[PDB]
């Protein structure tokens, strides 16, 4: 069961070329195997934009192509439009293989309306309150970013955390720019067992943290 | 080499219900589609049906379809038969055999047999024999004479018949049982004998009839007409 | 004129066993049909979803042509809607199959006086084929406690079997080359025509 | 037309099973493998498994063998998804889907999805928590565990509003929400001013006003 | 499926050929090289024998072949054996995983010289009459080969109503035995001058004949 890694987000003007990547492809040259690109929408279905690596269904804008070169499918995306903002995703299918299906980790595609801005991040500690209750919220807010799109980790002694993470989705602000809101959920122990914890957003390539210390 | 046992066979009522089982020696049951047939008394093997090794598909001959269930348990390398609605054309020796090859196959044949199991299907009671003396020919002197007894109206089956409580066996034939339209059966036993021993020598036949718990001891003695 | 290589399917030296039965993609060409007379003397045919009057004039996304070799008394069993040993083991087509099951003797190729022993048919199956799905694996099934060690005997049994086609059995028994032609139809632009269109 | 039309929308309690469906027309559906997807919120595309209807041959993902049993009914074209047990994690769109054909191998064909959302759902009031300052500086209130939305945050009664931002909330995998909101003041009125949050929830009936200070 | 056309029986001596016909419909027999063959000895359960037509077993010796001809497939015996001495039955795969069996054929190796029977009539038992039964009682031993007709008369005329007969059965010395009942009331028993049993064998009529008044 091997993953199919696609960035997470690319951005372009409209009228730009962009290319998502696709590693790690196998295939069994004895079997049957596609390639294959779909693109999905909020709240619709996925669809097929590329089929059997580089074919297109009646239909599909040619501004969509794509291509294979060794492990590694792109797709590439011509003359960018607002209408293609969406999240795509990679698959390759190979007949003999266990799972014969898989979906790549997905890419969201922004379509640029106005300059890039950095997101603000403000990481709080845990309440008094809540510690003497004995539950643990670490509060990461992150606001004011241009796209909507951004990856939040979470470090403890630069060690990386999964567990207990809740995330939203980019939401509109009142100046148009962007805001999120990531929690992570920790015992008391937990927080006083490392020296430090760190919120760490990743947005168009460049990565800004806050880090908070149990001493106050 | 695999074997299989079919158990379960027993005299039953029209309209009741009867289970058999087939069990398979060693591990390969689970790796083999298996199958029942069955054979009336005197006639031909009739296929029955059929269960896949891994139960994913089961086949009835239209004989049998909506009244009996064929299903298998590999966990206990046992195959099953659930006959419901019995009528007397039942009435047969029922074999399991397995595929002469593994998983799905069918276009073969059935390589290995049990011994099968009897299911006599019959309204008739449980009823011991009435015995007869067959009196050897006044005029037998032909060397030897014939001389038997008749055994009438039992059921089921068997009976079995020696004579002078096994002392007599040189010439002795004892014959197959006929199914009368009573649902009684009957057969004979005779025995060749030299005619000079007639009347100095005494014959009984012992007729056992399990079944019904009875034994008869006829003496057969000689006619004077 | 850039016509479709029917010849390199029809007119190949040597076909395959049916089990690992060969595929022939066929995409971005002209489909001259009337080739297959050249190659295969004698042929009989059916079709299906499609007819074949009118193959010259159609234009489809893209053809598939499936070709190997299997006795005359299982041609029958390369139709939609069949089951038997070939159908169930070996090569499975749908029931909404659209295409053409062309089929020939191919007796003085393919039999040899002592039995063509190259030609093989798989015999069991953990499950029914597929649709198109090909099954080339040759272990041998342990069905017993011994492993089996790629040697065939108790309880340890080998999954295919040869024809042995020779020139003395009757048609039925004679070797048969098959090509299946799948015509298939997407909602994507035709890269398989006929001449006349 | 090749069409695949799935159940309605499904919100269950943990611990229930569940049995979606999947029903294909339009097509020989004996003929095809169909495939079931799901898709966390938020989250991308996971292959679960296929099933062959006519003859319920399966292959699960490694990630979903024994977590899930896809199902098959030929007599009545559809297939299904069904647990014994849902935990919270398995709240997800379900899409069932097909390739477009014998020889093309890709999912051209999409079932509409189906919602499956797994909630302990019981409504309850939220913990409000202040989260204080370290020439402009930062506090402000986290509102925790409450359903359903909305909670309205107030700050000093409503008389502080440049320079408020109350988040929208996350909605928890336990299907409680919690949200933050948050107020840019001046260094300067750090100690001079006093801050307090006004949170109100009206479903619960509750409201509390928590205050914040370093 | 109906039962697949067999001929009764077949005979033939060691080192002869013998074949036996299995007849079936275009959906079955005809229809598909499915066909395969069984042997059975007394009392034991069958043996396959042939598949695909043709085609044998592990184990089963190469003097047993096959062939076919539109709705008709054979057994082939070449070089028939003692132990050949068996029934045998033709199967036939019938469309949808259905199978259907012949109706077997008996096949006797001829073994011993001809032997013709032994053949005693007894009349009703004082005793089975004194019950008001009466069973006329037919034996007929030491015959080869196993195979008769058995015919009954009263006075001269023939009496089908209330036989049983009983197939050919081994005795210990190899030669065949049956017997034939004919059960009458004492009123029909006592109607007639006379009773027959006449046993056919090989073409040739032995006959025995019993009196209510003599004896
Ligand atoms: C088929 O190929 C053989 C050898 O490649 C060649 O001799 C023969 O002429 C060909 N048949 C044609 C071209 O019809
Ligand atoms: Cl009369
Ligand atoms: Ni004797």
């Amino acid at each position: 069961q091997s993953v199919l890694t696609q960035p997470a987000s690319v951005s372009g003007s409209p009228g730009q070329s962009i290319t998502i990547s696709c590693t790690g492809i196998s295939s069994d040259v004895g079997g049957y195997n596609s390639v294959s690109w779909y693109q999905q929408h909020p709240g619709k279905a996925p669809k097929l934009m590329i089929y059997d690596v580089t074919n297109r269904p009646s239909g599909v804008s040619n501004r969509f192509s794509g291509s294979k070169s060794g492990n590694t499918a792109s797709l590439t995306i011509s003359g960018l439009q607002a209408e293609d903002e969406a999240d795509y995703y990679c698959s390759s299918y190979t007949s003999s293989s266990t799972p014969p299906y898989v979906f790549g980790t997905g890419t969201k595609v922004s379509v640029l309306g106005q300059p890039k801005a950095a997101p603000s991040v403000t990481l709080f500690p845990p309440s008094s309150e809540e510690l003497q209750a004995n539950k643990a919220t670490l509060v990461c807010l992150i606001s004011d970013f241009y796209p909507g799109a951004v990856t939040v980790a979470w470090k403890a002694d630069s060690s990386p955390v999964k567990a207990g993470v809740e995330t939203t989705t980019p939401s509109k602000q009142s100046n148009n720019k962007y805001a999120a809101s990531s929690y992570l959920s920790l015992t008391p122990e937990q927080w006083k067992s490392h020296r430090s914890y760190s919120c760490q957003v990743t947005h168009e390539g460049s990565t800004v943290e806050k880090t908070v210390a149990p001493t106050e | 080499e695999v074997q299989l046992v079919e158990s379960g066979g027993s005299v039953v009522q029209p309209g009741r219900a009867l289970r058999l089982s087939c069990a398979a020696s060693g591990i390969t049951f689970s790796s083999f589609g298996m199958y029942w047939v069955r054979q009336a008394p005197g006639k031909g093997l009739e296929w029955l049906g059929y269960i896949a090794y891994d139960g994913s598909d089961t086949y009835y001959a239209d004989s049998v379809k909506g009244r009996f269930t064929i299903s298998r348990d590999n966990s206990k390398n046992t195959l099953y038969l659930q006959m419901n609605s019995l009528r007397i054309e039942d009435t047969a020796v029922y074999y399991c055999a397995k595929d002469y090859y593994p998983l799905l196959s069918y276009y073969y044949g059935l390589d290995v047999w049990g011994q099968g199991t009897t299911v006599t299907v019959s309204s008739a009671s449980t009823k011991g024999p009435s015995v007869f003396p067959l009196a050897p020919s006044s005029k037998s002197s032909g060397g030897t004479a014939a001389l038997g007894c008749l055994v009438k109206d039992y059921f089921p089956e068997p009976v079995t018949v020696s004579w002078n409580s096994g002392a007599l066996t040189s010439g002795v034939h004892t014959f197959p049982a006929v199914l009368q339209s009573s649902g009684l059966y009957s057969l004979s036993s005779v025995v060749t004998v030299p005619s000079s021993s007639l009347g100095t020598q005494t014959y009984i036949c012992n007729v056992n009839h399990k079944p019904s718990n009875t034994k008869v001891d006829k003496k057969v003695e000689p006619k004077s007409c | 004129t850039n016509l479709c290589p029917f010849h390199e399917v029809f007119n190949a030296t040597t076909f395959a066993s049916v089990y690992a039965w060969n595929r022939k993609r066929i995409s971005n060409c002209v489909a001259d049909y009337s080739v297959i007379y050249n190659f295969a003397p004698f042929f009989a045919f059916k079709c299906y979803g499609v007819s074949p009057t009118k193959l010259n004039d159609l234009c489809f996304t893209n053809v598939y042509a499936d070709s190997f070799v299997i006795r005359g008394n299982e041609v029958s069993q390369i139709a939609p809607g069949q089951t038997g040993n070939i159908a169930d083991y070996n090569y499975k087509l749908p029931d909404d199959f659209t295409g053409c099951v062309i089929a020939w003797n191919s007796n003085k190729l393919d039999s040899k006086p002592s039995g063509n022993y190259n030609y093989l048919y798989r015999l069991l199956r953990k499950s029914k084929l597929k649709p198109f799905e090909r099954d080339i694996s040759t272990e041998i099934y342990q069905a017993g406690n011994k492993p089996c060690n790629g040697v065939a005997g108790p309880n340890c049994y080998s999954p295919l079997q040869s024809y042995g086609f020779r020139p003395t059995y009757g048609v039925g028994h004679q070797p048969y080359r098959v090509v299946v032609l799948s015509f298939e139809l997407l909602h994507a632009p035709a890269t398989v025509c006929g001449p006349k269109k | 037309q090749v069409r695949l039309v799935q159940s309605g929308a499904e919100v269950k309690k943990s611990g229930e099973s569940l049995k979606i469906s999947c029903k294909g027309s339009g097509y020989s559906f004996t003929s095809y493998w169909i495939g079931w997807v799901r898709q966390m919120p938020g989250k991308g595309l996971e292959w679960m498994g296929i099933i062959y209807p006519g003859d319920s041959d399966t292959r699960y993902s490694p990630s979903f063998q024994g977590q899930v049993t896809i199902s098959a009914d030929k007599s009545i074209s559809t297939v299904y998804l069904q647990w014994s047990s849902l935990k919270a994690s398995d709240t997800a769109m379900y899409y069932c889907a097909r390739q477009w054909s014998h020889y093309t191998y890709d999912y051209y064909y999409w079932g509409q999805g189906t919602l499956v959302t797994i909630s302990s759902a019981s409504t309850k009031g939220p913990s409000v928590f202040p989260l204080a300052p370290s020439g402009t500086a930062a506090l402000g209130c986290l509102v925790k565990d409450y359903f359903p939305e909305p909670v309205t945050v107030s700050w000093n009664s409503g008389a502080l509003t440049s320079g408020v931002h109350t988040f929208p909330a996350v909605l928890q995998s336990s299907g409680l929400y919690s949200l933050s909101s948050v107020v840019t003041v001046p260094s300067s009125s750090l100690g001079t001013q006093t801050y307090i949050c006004n949170v109100n929830h009206k479903p619960s009936n509750t409201k509390v006003d928590k205050k914040v200070e370093p």
